């Protein structure tokens, strides 16, 4: 095993980084084709995600492992945009290896990139807008939803799910001192109806998964009850079976279970209790025996789900079975069964709560890819509305921000002592790769369009000119209602700079050669 | 594409030609012998085509199809199971040169079907019909078609059995025959083969017992099928055996256990029991046989499944099983039994079976040294086979090569008269009909080309002249030699050959596998 | 470069290319393992189902073809050939340095133009009973003309027409059900007003049963119901087995006494009945039916409004049916239970004979196509001509539309129109005639101004399709085109490495 001494290790690392970034450079923008994936079996899927593809990627290099780890560790603050950072890092590494061939230490360019990103952020902070009120975030809601979703899962537009997701965040933002929590909103998915049947569960929705739909089940309840005492023969987290060395104990146990059913129903009839849910359960035979006669009740409520049952009512619990009354329980409002299919199982939706801590959305589908794309669009909308309510500052998209930043960097760094121009210009000229790739992904020439938009931006003012991927009329940005958050761009730039610095810093020798 | 199906068809044609050429010098009475060597080193001399076709093994679709065709031809007709292979080989050789030029298989198949239909209609219009409503004409046809299968002395020896088997006049000249539905020719060793006679009812050969008198009439058959074996133990010795105790227990289990079952079974009338083959029973308790010796004893062993099927069909009953049975559907017919030997060795009992709905009658043959019994069996088999073949239709014709040349000339004149591109394909059939006479002339020991040309000239001049002789070794008229054959053995063979050729020609493309 | 998946998807379409048209080629499917089987097939669905591939695009195409075959009728070979031709054209189009977006746009425009031309060319002259009768007859004749077996087609076609016409515009698919039974001759057809079973217990049981009354009793003898009369087994000796047997016997005898006092004569069920209860029922005088099918009781209870007893729950709530005449007539070569004496002529089962197989599948497919075309054209008849007439018109419309759009998507429309004019060529080549001259003559006749021009398969000439009498369905071609376009758009959008 020989040791890589000299400049071959850096060249191999840059080559591997470029080969890795070439995969993400092809799929860029909404006009990108679908990328396929397959495991060891016969499961072949197709999708377009910067995180799902990088997750199931097999590489044989520690640099690629560190790159994918840094890319996966930063994805909760930007949402959508984990593909351009790799291309930017690859272009920066290419510029670094091109400038290093003349005999320049990587420390100089690594330190220059810091102030380059700093002045780029400083210039981007002054080119934005801050005139958003209670109308600028409510009237263009349909336009923002159309720009976020697009036309990938459904050709037509969708206004119900967008308004539902907006209200689900508006009912929690201003209520908890302009703050929102990720654990408060949940995403649920189940096949059934169509995509337009979007429901907003104000309370909590719980499924039961029945066994026989032909069994008679009549709804007739009006008050919920929570208990901790063993309402029925419990299961102490142990798979019970025929562990009795007798022949007459089965009938005795059945008679005892029937007597327990009779006693329990007589107590809930003499005290006023109805659907009492505990923290224990039994087999399906006991449930069938209880549902055969009168009073419908289904067990099997084991697990941490009882926690939500301790929060969707309003009160406390009882430590002993011999401590029950008409005031220690909890009153309800409308607790019944809901089943839109009328052929499957039932669901319970709590419509009585003093706070909003489990608001969720319910979207029906018909396959596996459409529901996944719908949930991805919903997550992206939630992320963008969180970024909007966190800071009322946005910026225009397309490809004008990078050109403006490069122009400002050049205009402010034309003066240099001995090293304030090389690294800064290598960071500036490598910023025009995203619009060039976006224009090349379509059916137009990227060089000519980029030169034309640069001339148009340098001739007159109003830096709001870019390219169009949908083939429309003019190349304006304020007319297509396209917008992009600035905090996400700042985070992406910071992550790219940190990754470039970490790559340019660790480059000495390697132990396993 | 086109190269792969062409290569597949060429390989299939080559394999079929090799299969057809592996055996060819065996048609006719003057055929050559072949010594087939076994895998262990044993050699066997044979000359029949069916034996060689069923003995050899080879994995190929065309070979398996040819084997299935030969088996179907032997099952349907029963004679001439070697000419179909040569006909298929000639048809494939013609189709090879037909496809080498560039003709679609659909036109070739249509031409082959038209030629087959024309040949069938010509064979039906050329053959002459006979009569068979009476017994004189039927016996004349039998004695005319039976004196040409084997040698003279064997024919004279099988003539009594032939005229005894042909006397079975059951079907009043129907469309089909049932000679293979209710016939069970048994074999018995010992005695003289001249003591043969048709027997109805049932014939057995197992001794009943060896006591006093056993001349009764109680159904003569025990309709029982439950288990009679002894309950096997779980191991050898369950405990230590030495003195008493364990001896008395096994003594009571051997004496006072199955006896209770025998007593509870014998409470029903007609005390007639039996058992099947002793292929799974180790040893039967003789104490039960000694206790059953009283109040009439009757037991018959060594019974196969075919015997049970014959008894349940001749009498007209259905066997029953299970132990919990309180019905009364197990009786039979009572007439006469208890027969002795016919002046010789070998036990054999016969029952004439009077007043029975099934009139099935068999032939009990004998022999000596196991040399003239199988020969007589094969003789009567061929006899009833040709009798069924003759009674299936009414047309007949003589063989030798004259019908083949006639059909070839008719197909040639039809292809010359009929217009269309398919006529050329029909001409191929005209070149696939002069193989049997050429092979016969080559096996006889004369010039095949000259003989074929002379036969063609005689057929073109005087229509029906003569054929090819084997005994004299020349060209003599067939009307003097007592030799004929039914028309089905040719029509069915030609139809099967044409169907096989069409099936092997319609199958092409690629041969995918797993 | 991208060529592996394209070749893998193209080669899978050329395997069943010779199985198109009435005069198709046959092939064998040799099996491996222990016993090498041999069979002759003449359909692409059986070949695609009994095969195994490993390419992603090939697996996707096979799954799409299977889904389409499960949806409509025999739409598996045509869509595969069309997708293979579209992929072969797209490969050459991409090799000429053309972006896939323009190709996708051109294909979408061509599909829209073809759909518009198919919707604008629809006949609607069926205001009489004889018109619908002859239309159904022509449809059945065109559907049954795919194997070229002239032996017993007219009688089977008439029987299928009479069986599918008795519905009288009723939308149901669980009434008419067919069974599998062989034995007899091809020229033997039995007509009845009911259905039969599929298994008989024997003849030892009494067959004289009066007052027909269907009673579905779901009384299980080994499902552990309420109040178990027996018990389990202990570990002490080997004498409890007799007690368990006696308890089971007394329980089954009590159940028999209960089912006798409830009032019944012909007991039918679908559970597993042992030998002892069956013998007890036979000795009592009640015929018990065991080993029932999974669709017989369901179809029997669906046509009469009945249902199962829900495993003994409410015996006084489930509605039961009754008949009038029930016997066992020895027909064919098996004794079955008859279901006559009813006023509902919606559920019927026609038994078939013969000495051949692979007929029930095509029979069910033909019945499905018939009832689909009957429920679709209940009051609006929509039929088109066959023999290569709609494809030529669609290609001509695409070529005419691909002339006023300046840009770069005209080449995609030209390639689509060229690929669309290949099915009649393969059809004519599979027979053995000159396909080029016939295609040129058909194109000239379609361009001169003749919308009713097709090719003949009996003589190989060019004639009118409205004079001889041949039609097909309307939604089948549209679904085929939509599935082909979807498969092409799905496969063409993939070009990256298989990871
Ligand atoms: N006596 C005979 N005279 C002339 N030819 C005969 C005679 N017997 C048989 N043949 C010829 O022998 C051929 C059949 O020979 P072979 O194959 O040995 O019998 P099989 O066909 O029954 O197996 C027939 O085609 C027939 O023409």
């Amino acid at each position: 095993k020989s040791r890589l001494m000299g400049l071959e290790a850096l060249k191999s690392h840059i080559m591997a980084a470029k080969a890795v970034a070439n995969t993400m450079r092809t799929s860029l923008g909404p006009n990108g084709l679908d990328k396929m994936m397959v495991d060891k079996d016969g499961d072949v899927t197709v999708t377009n995600d910067g995180a799902t593809i990088l997750s199931m990627m097999d590489v044989d290099h520690q640099i690629a492992k560190l790159m994918v780890e840094l890319s996966k560790s930063q994805d909760d603050e930007i949402g959508d945009g984990t593909t351009g950072v790799v291309v930017l890092a690859g272009a920066l590494l290419e510029e670094a290896e091109q400038l290093l061939d003349r005999g320049i230490h990587p420390i100089r360019i690594a330190d220059g990139y810091e102030q380059a990103a700093r002045v780029a952020i400083e210039h981007l902070d002054k080119i934005s807008d801050s005139v958003l009120v209670d109308i600028k975030d409510t009237e263009p809601l349909i336009q923002t939803a159309k720009t976020t979703l697009g036309s990938k899962v459904v050709n037509s537009c969708h206004r119900q799910m967008a308004e539902i997701a907006v209200n689900a965040v508006l009912t929690v933002a201003d209520m908890e001192r302009r703050d929102v929590d990720f654990e408060l909103i949940k995403v649920e998915g189940k096949v059934g109806g169509r995509l337009e049947d979007t429901k907003l569960i104000k309370g909590v929705i719980v499924d039961k998964d029945f066994s026989h739909p032909q069994m008679p089940k009549k709804v007739e309840d009006a008050k919920i009850a929570i208990l901790t005492c063993p309402f029925e023969p419990p299961k102490p987290k142990t798979k019970h079976k025929l562990d009795v060395t007798s022949v007459e104990d089965y009938k005795a146990l059945q008679k005892y279970e029937k007597e327990k059913f009779e006693e329990m129903i007589q107590q809930i009839k003499e005290t006023g209790a109805n659907l009492a849910i505990c923290q224990w359960g039994f087999d399906d035979e006991a449930n069938h025996l209880l549902l055969q006669n009168n009073l419908p009740a289904v067990r099997w409520v084991g697990g941490p789900e009882i926690e939500l049952i301790a929060i969707a009512t309003g009160g406390r619990i009882v430590p002993r079975f011999s401590e029950l009354t008409a005031e220690k329980l909890g009153f309800a409002g409308l607790v019944q069964e809901i089943s839109f299919g009328t052929t499957k199982d039932k669901m319970l939706v709590i419509e009585q709560c003093k706070n909003s801590r489990a608001v969720t959305i319910f979207i029906r589908g018909g396959n596996k890819m459409i529901i996944e794309e719908a949930k991805r669009s919903l997550h992206d909308a939630l992320c963008v509305i969180r970024n909007l309510i966190r800071d009322n500052r946005v910026v225009y998209g397309g490809g004008a921000a990078e050109i403006s930043c490069a122009l400002a960097v050049s205009q402010e760094a034309d003066k240099c002592p001995t090293l304030e121009q090389y690294a800064m210009r290598a960071f500036a000229d490598a910023l025009e790769v995203i619009p060039m790739a976006l224009s090349e992904n379509s059916g137009m020439n990227p060089i000519q369009t980029m030169t034309e938009v640069r001339a148009r931006q340098v001739k007159e003012m109003n830096p709001a000119l870019g390219i169009d991927c949908l083939h429309k009329g003019t190349n304006d940005m304020k007319q297509q209602h396209v917008i992009e958050t600035l905090i996400g761009k700042k985070q992406q730039i910071s992550l790219a700079t940190q990754m470039v610095r970490m790559i340019l810093k660790i480059d000495d020798i390697r132990k396993p050669g | 594409d086109r190269d792969k199906p062409a290569q597949i068809r060429f390989s299939n044609i080559s394999a079929a030609k090799a299969v057809a050429d592996a055996i060819r010098t065996s048609l006719g009475p003057k055929g050559m012998d072949k010594m087939i060597q076994d895998g262990k080193g044993d050699v066997t001399i044979t000359n029949d085509g069916a034996t060689i076709l069923k003995q050899m093994q080879v994995l190929h679709p065309a070979a398996r199809m040819l084997v299935e065709l030969s088996k179907a031809q032997d099952i349907e007709a029963g004679d001439g199971t070697t000419s179909v292979v040569i006909i298929a080989g000639s048809l494939l050789d013609s189709c090879t040169k037909l496809l080498q030029k560039g003709i679609h298989p659909t036109i070739i198949s249509e031409s082959f079907q038209k030629a087959l239909e024309k040949g069938i209609e010509i064979l039906t219009d050329m053959s002459r019909p006979v009569e068979l409503s009476d017994r004189e004409t039927l016996l004349n046809s039998a004695t005319t078609s039976l004196n040409s299968k084997v040698v003279s002395q064997y024919s004279s020896l099988l003539s009594p059995m032939s005229v005894n088997a042909v006397m079975k006049v059951i079907d009043p000249a129907t469309a089909t025959s049932v000679d293979l539905r209710d016939i069970k020719i048994v074999k018995k060793l010992g005695g003289t083969i001249d003591d043969c006679e048709l027997v109805e009812g049932l014939v057995l050969t197992q001794k009943v017992s060896n006591s006093g008198i056993t001349r009764v009439e109680k159904a003569k058959i025990g309709l029982i099928q439950f288990c009679l074996s002894a309950p096997k133990t779980d191991m050898d010795n369950q405990i230590v055996v030495s003195d008493y105790a364990q001896m008395d227990r096994v003594l009571r289990e051997e004496r006072a256990y199955i006896l209770n079952l025998v007593k509870q079974i014998k409470k029903t009338g007609c005390n007639v029991l039996l058992i099947q083959k002793s292929i799974l029973r180790d040893a039967l308790s003789d104490l039960a046989l000694h206790f059953l010796n009283k109040m009439k004893i009757m037991v018959i062993k060594d019974i196969e499944r075919e015997d049970i099927e014959f008894i349940c069909k001749t009498i007209g009953t259905k066997p029953v099983a299970h132990i919990d049975q309180f019905t009364a559907d197990m009786l039979g017919s009572a007439e006469l039994a208890e027969e002795v030997n016919l002046n010789g060795s070998g036990k054999l009992l016969k029952i004439t079976g009077c007043a029975s709905p099934g009139k099935t009658v068999t032939i009990v043959v004998r022999g000596s040294n196991k040399l003239v019994i199988e020969e007589a069996e094969r003789s009567i088999h061929d006899a009833l086979c040709v009798i069924r073949c003759l009674v299936k239709k009414r047309a007949l014709i003589a063989g030798g090569g004259a019908p083949e040349i006639e059909l070839a000339l008719r197909l040639t004149e039809y292809s010359r008269t009929l217009s269309g591109m398919e006529s050329y394909c029909v001409r191929a059939f005209a070149d696939a009909m002069e193989v049997i006479p050429s092979t016969l002339a080559e096996n006889a020991g004369l010039n095949p080309i000259s003989t074929v040309t002379e036969l063609r000239n005689r057929h073109a001049q005087g229509e029906k002249t003569a054929g090819i002789n084997v005994r004299k070794g020349g060209i003599s008229n067939i009307l003097e030699e007592l030799v004929v054959q039914p028309l089905l053995v040719s029509v069915s063979a030609l139809t099967l050959a044409t169907e096989t050729v069409r099936s092997i020609l319609k199958i092409d493309d690629v041969v995918n596998t797993r | 470069a991208r060529l592996t998946s394209f070749i893998g998807a193209i080669a899978i379409g050329d395997l069943v290319k010779s199985t198109l048209g009435p005069k198709g080629m046959d092939k064998i499917l040799l099996s491996s393992g222990r016993d090498a089987s041999l069979m002759v097939t003449n359909d692409g669905a059986t070949i695609l189902k009994n095969i195994g591939v490993d390419n992603p695009a090939a697996k996707v195409l096979v799954d799409m073809s299977r889904v389409q075959d499960d949806e409509v009728g025999d739409g598996t070979t045509s869509v595969t050939v069309l997708a293979a031709e579209l992929l072969r054209e797209a490969e050459s189009l991409i090799a000429k340095k053309i972006h896939p977006q323009t190709i996708i746009a051109g294909w979408r425009e061509a599909t829209k133009a073809a759909r518009e031309a198919l919707l604008s060319s629809a006949v609607d002259h069926g205001s009489d009973e004889v018109k619908f009768r002859q239309d159904l007859m022509n449809i059945a004749g065109t559907t049954l003309s795919s194997k070229l077996l002239t032996h017993h087609k007219d009688h089977f076609t008439k029987l299928a027409v009479e069986a599918v016409l008795r519905l009288k515009g009723s939308g149901n698919l669980e009434a008419i059900h067919i069974i599998k039974k062989l034995g007899g001759s091809l020229a033997d057809s039995y007509l009845d007003e009911g259905f039969l079973l599929d298994k008989k217990i024997g003849v030892n049981q009494p067959k004289r049963i009066e007052n027909a009354k269907i009673l579905i009793a779901n009384t299980g003898m080994d499902t552990d119901k309420i109040k178990i009369f027996g018990s389990r087994v202990r570990v002490d000796s080997t004498a409890k087995v007799a007690e368990i047997e006696h308890a089971e016997k007394e329980k089954m005898k009590e159940k028999v006494e209960r089912i006798l006092k409830h009032g019944i004569n012909c007991f039918i069920n679908r559970q597993l009945i042992y030998n002892y209860p069956e013998q007890l029922f036979g000795a009592a005088g009640v015929m018990a039916i065991e080993h029932a099918d999974f669709a017989g009781v369901e179809r029997l209870a669906l046509v009469t409004g009945g249902e199962i007893a829900s495993t003994f729950d409410h015996p006084e709530l489930v509605k039961l049916g009754s008949c009038k005449l029930i016997e066992e007539v020895m027909i064919g070569e098996d004794k079955l239970i008859h279901f006559s004496g009813v006023a509902l002529g919606e559920a019927c089962t026609i038994v078939l004979r013969g000495a051949t197989q692979q007929i029930l599948d095509e029979a069910e497919r033909s019945l499905h196509d018939a009832l689909c075309v009957l429920a679709q054209t209940v009051k609006d008849s929509r039929t088109v001509y066959g023999g290569g007439c709609s494809e030529m018109l669609m290609a001509h419309a695409v070529t005419q539309l691909a002339n006023r759009t300046p840009g770069k998507e005209a080449v995609a429309m030209e390639s689509y129109a060229k690929a669309l004019r290949m099915l009649p060529t393969i059809i004519a080549d599979n027979a053995g005639y000159d396909s080029a001259d016939l295609v040129a003559q058909l194109r000239a006749a379609h361009s001169e101004g003749n919308t009713t021009a097709g090719l003949d398969m009996r003589e190989g000439t060019i004639g009118d399709m409205a004079i001889l009498g041949i039609t097909e369905s309307f939604q089948v071609k549209r679904q085929v085109l939509l599935s082909a376009a979807e498969a092409a758009e799905v496969i063409l959008r993939v070009d990256n490495i298989i990871k």
